[PDB]
């Protein structure tokens, strides 16, 4: 099971990822 | 991340971006609450008489403990539990190598041994000095729990009578070794001294010394 | 005669490590309510509040570096700032420089502000609310 910080970290890194797709159009 | 399962159009990608953020705020409000309890102050399941060590045995020197073991408690170990890493892992050999003979000069030996280093355990601990007696079998599937002893166990100390050497899983399709083995211990030395080797933070009992590298 | 409460604390101060447990010699039971290789000892508490005076709230990649070696998370520095300045975004915050003597200012200015609107929790005034 998941930590409260791993999930943020999770959560985090993902945002990353979509801004960068929302940010590649 | 994963690259596939993620959504590649516009209306995909702000909705989840959407729904990020409102996860962003729920866990960081659990991650505060979380932090300010254990900050002032929460307890743990640890029972406070336990002795974490994180070290790797390897590394760690146990003349160390030896020194510090007589300093305090005047004698060294009565019972040395083990569950070793066989080959996160520790070449067989390494473990072989371990000081335990510097440990302990009268009492008894658990090492806990899958059916494939089961001979094994018997020379490694026959090397210890120790004299193989007893195996303790786990039922969840088995598991068995080799026993040995050195030196005098004459002593009133310990206690010949043995809380039967059959043991059970506490729960159901579980892996974690179960607990009687520490009151079968406890029926053995009462308020002894022991070690445990490979230790693992629910492995703390108190009254014990517990060296893990996941301590 | 083996006083065991005493022979653990005694044990604890030569051979535990200097997290596990407090120069009293007692357990320090806010180690093990974290995960093993993700507590926050207080040298790195110190270690953060001395980041934000040198390089400000914003650059985690640059703080991360001086003070941590590369070795903490980035995410974790970005929550732990949000403790320090009792509220739940610190977007307005972002690159300012701040004086360890500014940050319980702004932590008690927020916190006593949050008090105020009835939107505080956990010692944080949420001034984001979903
Ligand atoms: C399989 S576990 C034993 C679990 C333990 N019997 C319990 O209470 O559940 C062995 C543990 O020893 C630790 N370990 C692994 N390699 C090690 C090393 N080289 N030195 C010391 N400890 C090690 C690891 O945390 C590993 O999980």
């Amino acid at each position: 099971k998941f930590t409260n910080l791993e999930i943020l970290t999770h959560l985090y890194n993902l945002k990353a990822e979509i801004v960068r797709r929302l940010a590649e159009q | 991340d994963y690259l596939d399962r993620l959504p590649k159009s516009k209306k995909g990608l702000q909705g989840l971006l959407q729904d990020i953020e409102k996860r962003i705020l729920h866990y960081k409000q659990l991650f505060f609450k979380e932090q300010n309890e254990i900050a002032n102050g929460k307890r743990s399941m640890v029972p406070d008489n336990s002795i974490p060590i994180c070290s790797d045995v390897t590394k760690l020197n146990f003349q160390a403990l030896i020194d510090a073991q007589m300093r305090h408690a005047g004698k060294m170990f009565d019972v040395i539990m083990m569950d070793p890493p066989w080959q996160d892992s520790l070449s067989d050999e390494k473990i072989q190598n371990m000081p335990i003979q510097s440990l302990q000069q009268d009492g008894f030996i658990f090492v806990w041994a899958i059916n494939a280093k089961y001979r094994v355990t018997i020379k490694m601990i026959e090397n210890w000095g120790y004299k193989l007696v007893d195996e303790i079998t786990w039922v969840k599937a088995k598991e068995s729990c080799l026993i040995g002893v050195k030196g005098d166990v004459d002593n009133g100390r310990f206690k010949k009578n043995i809380a039967s050497d059959v043991i059970f899983s506490e729960r159901r399709g579980q892996s974690q070794k179960p607990e009687e083995i520490y009151q079968y211990i406890n029926q053995l030395c009462p308020n002894g001294n022991y070690l445990e080797i490979f230790a693992r933070r629910n492995n703390l009992h108190d009254n014990w010394v517990s060296i893990g590298n996941e301590l | 005669p083996l006083d065991f409460t005493q022979y653990a604390k005694n044990m604890r101060k030569d051979l535990s490590n200097q997290d596990i447990c407090l120069e009293d010699g007692a357990l320090n039971h806010s180690y093990f309510l974290t995960k093993k290789g993700q507590y926050w000892t207080p040298l790195n508490q110190k270690a953060l509040q001395r980041g934000i005076e040198l390089f400000g709230v914003g650059n985690w990649k640059e703080i991360n570096y001086d003070e941590f070696s590369g070795k903490a998370n980035i995410v974790e520095l970005e929550l732990r700032t949000c403790m320090i300045l009792g509220i739940n975004d610190i977007t307005e915050y972002y690159g300012k420089k701040i004086s360890e003597e500014e940050q319980e200012e702004i932590k008690k200015s927020n916190i006593a502000k949050g008090k105020k609107e009835n939107k505080l929790k956990d010692n944080i005034y949420q001034k984001l609310q979903q």
